[PDB]
């Protein structure tokens, strides 16, 4: 009875967003048309004799994100009225993305979620694939939450943000978007997973094999993530634990709710036949900094909270002793006011892979999330590369002049302070 | 969405707009007679950027011709894709400045322009979604640099929300033209700096030399230097046309590639750019487009990066190319080669990325961007103008015309501020 | 040969009716001789913050006190023969041109006491000429407009700066300056909004020349003044014209942007300072470090609800305080 909608904006939140419904759509076997030859309306609505559609909507201002999506596979499947556009691109600036032209479509937006919103019976929540600074990518993100926290409020507003990485970037004014993103962000999420783009990368090359990967692989990557973080929604496992038990537990203090993650196993074809995919052998491997999907180190921080979510041919004996096996680990530091151990879900849906991918099936697997002082470390670098830009004023000729006062950069480079201080002290 | 409007500013913007669209129709799959027979839907999505859509499936070019030469006018209608061409859009008056700015600007352009914007704005009218306007001209020319400095500054007037972008020749330290290059010049950057949003320089010294040398055209013609324009203003307009991995547009440039209004300026060059022969010793990875990319010999421009430090560079690229590939070698260079990047920014390189190719490359990329090495152009201008100036060469050609020697100073302080900039970036 | 400090007052502005409706800190920020101290509640936790002027003005401080002692001080000055300069900064809604007017305020005393007090060195005459004129100017739209003219032509050029085809009009009588203030005033691009009444659509430039023979050795002093309602900071949405007020508020933000990295690049003392980049910082050439004296108006409110908006504008200004120059008698 549990049901989800999700949001996918800005083109990086697309394309996420159509690799997540691929695969989505590809774990129940429906068909590119919507037919199939239940839990299924968590994701895919019934809507009538033979049809089932996803409920999501694909938000952006430039025309080209969905007009690509209109020639895709699935364009049968999805209803027309969930793909909106405005008519001009954010230039990457997010005055233009929240203030100035981001308002040309809120209230289609708002039509769309809110027609699936009165449609479902156990909304747990929204599912939202975003950038942590890049253009609609925050500009609308900003609009939206507002308008979520304002229309649902008490609804899951959980969401997926693209980090810009310590050297993987695409454009330069990057660290303004991401102040004034993060700082609007901070007052509107209950909870949001860190995704680095460069990270992602060397996952596919040193785990998957890939030698030279690109934006296709990782997608794949965050979709096994964003599958088993939202499989337990609809389907049984041996520890039936809930979306929102799970934010529940993974965050002791309001500020800090922004986790850090990784996928074990992770291997190639090749791998599929030496690897020992033992429970215990996964487990061990979620904890090496050398997997996480975010350019961080563990070893610099404490872990606060953490949750593993086993996945298939996983028994509950097995897992005891892989939880016992990382108790033993004198090298993971966990924070020193909280003595409770890990939160484990067990969900006996194995994992899947998707034709024409990389990563090969194995019988077990586990998604690890987790509340670290480490990250930390991943702020304080936007804030580097933040200090230089706005002290030098560099482009802010074109936040100020497309909708912004300059003061603002000040208002959220304090409350950034305020994030940093926040993980300092609960690491304390 | 997002259309463009062009603007030819006479036989300079016709030799170099003519290549333009003759590059542009084969692009889009445009037959000789206008109508559409190409490959794929992706030709027809965007081509009302550039085009006006017609009954027989015909795309006609976006643009207006503007001279006082009517031979030019006889010469583009004889010419490829002329039938096409709306004939409304042929706006040549019969006179001609005579190397005069003033002549082209105060006066006779002062006539012909006000007829021209009358087709502009039928043009610009009959938009739906119209992003800007792209303007081809010379600064030291007659006619051209007229009416081109009068169009922009009007247009400008009449569309302050829309994006201008200018391609421009420049002088040269030593392939001149006119006897009073510099002081047309002189004026006409003074008046464009306060109207133009985006510019790219072009030195025909190095069109001469790409050809000459790179290319190995040992007798490079106007129509070779011609390719290598149209090449690069090709590659600008490519986000408006085909999609990929990274999507992008001109508007994202700007907000990126400007830090400070005036510097604007481009210096561009592209890859692979090679000989026929070259074609069985190359490997067309991106190594190697990037190799070319920010080789500081390769770009159409005497003003060589070795001598300044880039400010922001942008690397376009066509073809399906590897993300990892693609951020790796750009890594590489800022790494290897970070003392010839502005400190700063803590990024000088922006990607963006169109998965479909040009026709006849696996792979290509733009490479345009703004350098301190630029100060070279603005300082050949003011030392050949300043030399001319302080003896009155030449002087009652601006003065008979009711130019006030004021103007000059005006003129010659504001690239002496443009200089300035880059050398405070440097 | 030293360079000297700009100076700087900072005025209170009396609660608004709305901000006496609302509920929120009446007094967030205090004034004591010249301390500016506000309380601030953030991330849980509360800070006290301030800075420091040369003058200040609760909102228990009337224009008639100013008059007695800023004004004063400021018009001697200019009698003396100073080139001086009057601008300010603030936030949309600060009072700022509430102030200019009085509605008697800074244009009409401070004129009036340069006039009262010329009016009385004719008295003291009785080659001592009063070669008085004027003129308004504004940037409306980023475009500099003569006020002063009939039914935008104006070229900014060197002397220092002259206006092609700028209307100036001579003195006989402070009534006359009146009647042009007033004229001025009318034809002044000016707008009532959703929460401004007096929005100023443009940069409100009044300069006064004084060439005045004060003789004894024939000697012409010319104490040329220049007060600018420079227009504040504001946001399009807070006030939510298609299209104009929006251009209006951004043209105005990034001016004011352009003048923060002039001041700041004359307090790095960086080999070149970009005022030469905008018109109006082209306008203010001799303010920005030259031989005009300058002086600082910066109005706040005393309300919490204003907190961001006056932190940003007191550390502006009060960083502004490192601007150095080095005025001199026109002479
Ligand atoms: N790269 C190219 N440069 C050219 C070409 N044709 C001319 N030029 C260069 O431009 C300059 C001559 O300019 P133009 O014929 O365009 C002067 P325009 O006709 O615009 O005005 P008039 O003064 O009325 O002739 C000079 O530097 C030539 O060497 C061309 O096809 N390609
Ligand atoms: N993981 C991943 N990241 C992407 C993808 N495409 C773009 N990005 C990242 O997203 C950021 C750029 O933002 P985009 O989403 O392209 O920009 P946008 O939201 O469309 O905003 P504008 O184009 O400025 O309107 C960079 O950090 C890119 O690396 C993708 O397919 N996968
Ligand atoms: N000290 C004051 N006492 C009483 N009323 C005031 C005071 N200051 C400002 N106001 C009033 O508030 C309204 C004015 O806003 P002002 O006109 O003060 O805004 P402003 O700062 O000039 N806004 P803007 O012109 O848009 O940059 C006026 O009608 C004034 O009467
Ligand atoms: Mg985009
Ligand atoms: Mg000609
Ligand atoms: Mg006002």
């Amino acid at each position: 009875m549990r049901e989800c909608i999700s949001i996918h904006v800005g083109q990086a939140g697309v394309q996420i967003g159509n690799a997540c419904w691929e695969l989505y759509c590809l774990e129940h076997g429906i068909q590119p048309d919507g037919q199939m030859p239940d839990s299924f309306n968590t994701f895919f609505s019934e809507t009538g004799a033979g049809k089932h559609v996803p409920r999501a909507v694909f938000v952006d201002l430039e025309p080209t994100v969905i007009d690509e999506v209109r020639t895709g596979t699935y364009r049968q499947l999805f209803h027309p009225e969930q793909l909106i556009t405005g008519k001009e691109d954010a230039a990457n600036n997010y005055a233009r993305g929240h203030y100035t032209i981001g308002k040309e479509i809120i209230d289609l937006v708002l039509d769309r979620i809110r027609k699936l919103a009165d449609q479902c019976t156990g909304l747990q929540g929204f599912l939202v694939f975003h950038s942590f600074g890049g253009g609609t990518g925050s500009g609308f993100t900003s609009l939206l939450m507002e308008r979520l926290s304002v229309d649902y409020g008490k609804k899951s507003k959980l969401e997926f943000s693209i980090y810009p990485a310590p050297q993987v970037s695409t454009a330069v004014v990057e660290p303004y978007n991401s102040i004034l993103t993060t700082h609007t962000t901070l007052e509107h999420s209950d909870c949001a997973f860190m995704v680095d783009n460069e990270a992602i990368y060397d996952i596919c090359r040193r785990n998957l094999d890939i030698e030279r990967p690109t934006y296709t692989n990782l997608n794949r990557l965050i979709s096994q993530i964003v599958s088993s973080i939202t499989a337990s929604l609809r389907f049984d496992g041996a520890l039936n634990v809930d979306l929102t038990e799970f934010q529940t537990n993974l965050v002791p203090y309001p500020r800090i709710h922004f986790p850090l993650a990784t996928y074990a196993p992770v291997i190639s074809a090749e791998k599929a036949y030496h690897e020992q995919l033992s429970v215990a052998e996964i487990t061990n491997a979620c904890f090496e900094p050398a997997n996480q999907m975010v350019k961080c180190d563990p070893r610099h921080g404490k872990y606060m909270a953490c949750c593993l979510l086993y996945r298939g041919d996983v028994v509950p004996k097995d897992v005891n002793a892989a939880i016992a096996t990382i108790k033993t680990k004198r090298s993971i530091q966990f924070v020193d006011w909280c003595p409770t151990g890990f939160k484990v879900g067990i969900n006996y849906q194995p994992p899947t892979v998707v034709p024409g991918g990389d990563l090969a099936k194995v019988q077990r697997a586990v998604c690890m999330l987790s509340n670290t002082t480490a990250i930390a470390e991943a702020w304080a670098r936007l804030d580097h590369k933040f200090d230089l830009m706005y002290a030098k004023r560099a482009f802010v000729h074109w936040y100020v002049g497309e909708g912004m006062e300059e003061g603002e950069f000040s208002e959220a480079r304090e409350d950034m302070a305020a994030l940093e201080k926040d993980y300092e002290e609960v690491g304390v | 969405m997002r259309e463009i409007v062009h603007i030819q500013a006479g036989q300079c913007g016709n030799q170099i707009g003519a290549k333009f669209w003759e590059v542009i129709s084969d692009e889009h799959g445009i037959d000789p007679t206008g109508s559409y027979h190409g490959d794929s839907d992706l030709q027809l999505e965007r081509i009302n950027v550039y085009y006006n859509e017609a009954a027989g499936n015909k795309y006609v070019p976006r643009a207006i011709l503007v001279d006082l030469e009517p031979g030019t006018m006889d010469s583009v209608r004889s010419g490829p894709f002329g039938q096409i061409f709306r004939p409304d859009n042929f706006v040549f008056g019969q006179s001609g400045a005579g190397n005069n700015w003033a002549k082209g600007h105060y006066t006779e352009g002062a006539e012909l322009v006000d007829s021209v914007l009358d087709v502009v704005r039928k043009e610009s009218e009959s938009c739906d979604c119209l992003q800007g306007f792209q303007l081809t001209h010379s600064l030291g020319g007659g006619t051209g640099s007229g009416m081109g400095t009068l169009l922009i500054s009007k247009i400008r007037e009449e569309y302050p929300d829309r994006i201008m972008n200018t391609f421009s020749v420049v002088p040269s330290p030593k392939v001149s033209d006119t006897v009073v290059e510099p002081y047309n010049a002189t004026l006409s950057v003074h008046q464009l700096v306060e109207n133009t949003d985006e510019t790219y320089c072009i030195d025909n010294e190095a069109l001469y030399d790409i050809c000459f040398r790179t290319l190995k055209l040992t007798t490079p013609t106007y129509g070779d230097l011609n390719h290598l324009v149209s090449a690069t203003m090709s590659g600008v307009t490519t986000c408006l046309r085909f999609p990929g991995q990274l999507n992008a547009d001109l508007r994202k440039l700007a907000v990126n590639m400007v830090p400070f209004p005036r510097l604007h300026f481009f210096m561009p060059g592209f890859a692979p750019l090679t000989s026929r022969g070259s074609q069985q010793y190359r490997a067309l990875t991106v190594p190697e487009l990037t190799q070319q990319m920010f080789d500081a010999k390769n770009m159409m421009a005497a003003c060589d990066p070795r001598h300044g430090r880039y400010l922001t560079v942008a690397a376009v690229f066509r073809g399906r190319m590897s993300m990892k590939e693609v951020d790796e070698q750009m890594l590489n260079v800022q790494n290897k080669n970070s003392s010839y990047f502005v400190e700063w920014i803590p990024n000088n390189v922006k990607t963006a990325v169109c998965d479909i190719p040009p026709r006849g490359l696996k792979m290509s990329a733009t490479f345009i961007g703004n350098s301190t090495a630029i100060q070279e152009l603005f300082k050949r201008i003011s030392e050949q103008f300043t030399a001319m100036f302080r003896r009155k060469a030449f002087l009652h050609w601006y003065t008979g015309e009711g130019m006030d020697e004021m103007e000059f100073t005006e003129a010659e302080s504001n690239m002496n501020d443009l200089v300035s900039e880059y050398q405070q970036y440097q | 040969s030293s360079c000297v400090n700009i100076k700087v007052i900072v005025r209170c502005r009396p609660l608004n009716e709305k901000e006496k409706n609302d509920i929120n800190n009446e007094e967030v920020v205090r004034i004591n001789n010249n301390e500016v101290i506000l309380t601030i509640n953030r991330n849980n936790e509360i800070y006290e913050k301030k800075y420091s002027f040369d003058y200040a003005c609760d909102k228990d401080v009337d224009q008639k006190t100013l008059f007695n002692n800023y004004i004063y001080q400021i018009v001697d000055e200019v009698l003396q023969g100073f080139n001086c300069t009057l601008f300010c900064y603030g936030q949309t809604g600060t009072g700022k041109t509430y102030t200019m007017e009085g509605k008697t305020g800074l244009i009409f005393r401070v004129t009036k006491r340069i006039f009262d007090i010329l009016n009385k060195r004719k008295e003291e005459k009785i080659m001592y000429d009063f070669n008085i004129k004027i003129s308004y100017l504004e940037i409306y739209n980023e475009e500099l407009c003569d006020l002063l003219s009939s039914t935008m032509k104006l070229r900014i050029y060197e002397d220092g700066l002259n206006v092609d085809k700028l209307e100036e009009k001579s003195i006989n009588s402070f009534e006359e300056i009146y009647y042009i203030i007033c004229s001025a005033i009318k034809k002044r691009r000016t707008a009532e909004t959703a929460y401004n009444k007096k929005s100023s659509r443009s940069h409100s430039i009044f300069t006064i020349t004084l060439i005045i023979k004060d003789i004894n050795e024939s000697i012409t002093k010319i104490g040329k003044l220049n007060l600018v309602d420079l227009a504040g900071s504001e946001n399009a949405l807070k006030s939510s014209s298609l299209k104009i007020r929006q251009q209006e508020s951004c043209n105005i933000n990034q001016s004011l942007l352009t003048l923060g990295r002039v001041i700041n690049s004359l307090i790095e003392n960086s080999s070149y300072i970009p005022y030469r980049d905008s018109k109006l910082t082209r306008l203010l050439q001799d303010s920005l470090g030259g031989k005009t004296k300058t002086f600082i108006v910066a109005t706040i409110s005393p309300s919490s609800l204003c907190i961001d908006e006056t932190l940003s504008t007191l550390d502006y200004v009060f960083r502004a305080k490192n601007i150095k120059n080095r005025p001199e008698i026109n002479i």
